[PDB]
């Protein structure tokens, strides 16, 4: 898990993307080993504006710009800063044991495992109240706090 | 009047279809309504709306019907058909704490209501907006 | 003012018969007067409501006097039927605030003793304030 | 400690439990590791906010809520913030060699006799009496006051 | 006005006959004069007023006039009468620090007499407290 | 009295312990080997009031009340933790050496002068002007400072 | 030094002192071997008002009153408290290299030789010109600044 | 009203005869002068006054005639001459600040004066204070 609708067709699906993007993320699977998720933005095939609504739409995500959302100041130490930048997310308001964990894409499984288990190891429960944004403004974001 | 031009971002996002661009754009000018709220229903599910502001405009991003709790106490600030078109239910009450929740901090007609006093914006749906106004004004 | 739903830790937590809840609240919206003192009797055992409203208010429930023990600076001027009725005395300090010992946070008359010092709302029963009655004058 | 009854049964004494639910929490945790005071509700059989009354009362001890009862700093010092967390305890009353311990679970003879050596190296000979609460609510408890 | 209450501590240590505090808070009010200084005369054995009244305000147990001595200064300040109901003869005058050794800090009406600046308070036997006066005033 | 005599009989004589009690003490410390005073305590007879009143007026010592008396917090540079647990003492006000040895009984003038010497093993040279406070309320005066 | 007149016979001169108590103490001088001036202080030969007037007139010091002269905060930081006891001495003004120093005997070069050592290892260049006050202020200069 | 006892301490210091104190005394309830400034003249030298005074009145000692300064900016309040028979007068003058020399910190009267500007109290010798004086004011 998470489950649901891949973000690599459905990247394309909404007209945000060609097949041929998911298919180049793909070739970093060939040339990596790694799920479609994961090189859909990793490789940096599929639009920004594709994982916007796409990563959305797969598991049921919120999007919000992280340079003005309420950016909770305590948050940035539940996940130190180079298990936050490597994977584009940063810890927004925290809701007891959950966190709004705002990323670059909440289905890359790959950059969102190493990334849950630090808020667990270094975070809270981590039950994400989660949310996406672009990795750029997210890295300014984690930059302003640690 | 300005922004990241609220709404228009939409399209690019594949949140809207490019006739609800087309229709609301026109009300926006036509009307004084301004397009990120015009935008819902016209080929805009207003989640996308949401996620537009949270990114167009900054504010909180808060939830739906379900999420956001309706109060009285602040939601009879505002006409609940006027707040619907404008996008927002003000709740609760402190004497220094009233929250305002905004779906078109743009609105050209009518932007500058509901934030007069010790509150701020945050972000959430119509949907919720109607109900909590019929549960609570 | 906000609370955490006076009435809901009473059901939540054990402490009433949803009767209590729904008759008092109805009162309280349809006569004006207030939850706190309109729940007992209602369903509710007084020990029960003060432990609600002390959760819900940020207050503090209060044992027998052997607990609430009166604060002569006051109660030595305060007559025994003051302690009495509105269930309440003034206490010591903490930080700035003074404890005001109470039959119903919500029953501001009550709240309103001791409040030429900022305070802290403490709860108790009828039988609390009538033993306060017998010892504080 | 002192003994207690078991959790389970004093649930079936406050007409909160079947003696079902006790002898089936029980069982859970002779494998599980926990205690009838964890499996009562983590077999899915009691409320644990029932389990949370009747702890003290299992010891002739009250209910006390922590986002209520005044968390005497001297208390939480007292009995540091680790070894609190370590047995799902937070300190309240001193006086004298005593201190209240608000336990999601008082019968946890670990906090009993760890606390016991916490509070004789701050100064106290020990003297602890257990009193009970949500257990969310001394997390919470735990996390406001050290 | 806050205190542990003489008469009643008196009781507890075994310093006084019930009756002594009866009588005594009777004259103290009808006369006015502190419940302390009756209560010695009205069945309280002297050091025993003392010991309770320096439980009551957290005070000093001390020694006699050997050491404490007065200041003929400040007790002309009173009418001797002034001082003898209110139970002392003050000892220094400063203005943030009066040294009184008052016979009971406790009653209400005539503990307010004298302290014309307020006072710093300390406590020992009658003996000492009434030669203090035989000192000066 | 109290003047001289040993803590439990001078109870007697302010009405704090009775002739009875103080004399089953005095059976106590024919095998305990402590004085009036700890037999009084040991067997439970004592009062922390007890303790303070009829002590201090027995040696012409004062009994202070560390709520309010001189709780010096520089003091403890003198008598510090460790020799306030070791005798059941607190550094009350200091005069150039001198302490206001806050002692649970100095009837044990012995163990006042125990603590004397120890203070110049902990900080200045001493002179022990004794007093005590309500037993519990030298150990609240304790745990004040450390 | 300091040399001038002896302390002994000064106490003397002023009205203060027999020469029978110098001679006493210049016994002490052959009875222990402290000189004159620690004979006359340990011995007790010297009217309090003798042994610091005798030694202003005997070198030539100034009169203060420690409760209120000026308690420079570098004079707990120069002189330690238990130094600052055992000779009866603590800095006031420190004035350049120079210091007003409160002391009992601004002559006994003993006491200033100990004193001498801390006040040229820390702060000063002792230039010491020793200060005049009654013994109970000496006791709070001291008492109050460490 | 008090110091660590004028006169007495002279005495002790064998800086006054019996005589000096008593006579001094006398003037001192004649006159309302008090006894330091009157114990010089009558047996005592000003600087053994002024030395006992600094010690018992919480004054820092002050200098010589080659030490304290004149400035008429704090000593306009006390007039040479007044300054003369008292035996003091002020030093030196900030904007926010002014030194003190006292005689006697006794007489109450004079000592009253002096502190032309938020100011700190100072004693030494004669010498130093009657050049003072003269240029002071």
């Amino acid at each position: 898990l998470p489950r649901a609708k891949p973000l690599g067709e459905i990247l394309v699906e909404l007209g945000l993307a060609r097949p041929e993007d998911v298919e180049e993320a793909l070739q970093k699977q060939r040339r990596g080993g790694g799920r479609l998720e994961d090189t859909l933005v990793q490789s940096g095939k599929l639009r920004p504006e594709a994982l916007a609504q796409a990563v959305a739409t797969q598991l049921g995500y919120p999007y919000v710009d992280p340079e003005e959302d309420p950016p909770d100041p305590g948050a940035p130490l539940l996940l130190p800063e180079d298990l936050c930048r490597r994977y584009g997310v940063f810890p927004h308001r925290l809701e007891g044991n959950r966190l709004v964990l705002l990323m670059k894409d909440p289905r890359n499984i790959l950059a969102l495992d190493d990334v849950r288990l630090a808020l667990k190891r270094k975070g809270l429960n981590y039950e994400v109240a989660p949310a996406v944004a672009t990795e750029a403004a997210i890295t300014k974001l984690i930059e302003r706090f640690y | 009047q300005k922004d990241l031009k609220l709404g228009e971002l939409l399209l690019q996002k594949g949140w809207i279809s490019r006739e609800a661009l087309e229709e609301a754009l026109v009300e926006q000018e036509k009307t004084g309504d301004l397009l990120g709220r015009i935008l819902v229903r016209k080929g805009l599910p207003e989640e996308a709306l949401y996620r537009a502001l949270a990114e167009q405009k900054g504010l909180e991003f808060l939830e739906s019907t379900e999420g956001i709790v309706p109060d009285p106490s602040a939601a009879l600030l505002l006409l609940r058909s006027d707040a619907l078109r404008y996008g927002a239910v003000p709740i609760g009450f402190q004497n220094g704490e009233v929250e305002v929740v905004l779906s078109d901090p743009r609105h050209k007609e009518a932007v500058a209501q509901l934030l007069n006093r010790p509150a701020r914006f945050y972000l959430a749906l119509p949907q919720a907006w109607e109900e909590l106004f019929r549960r609570a004004y």
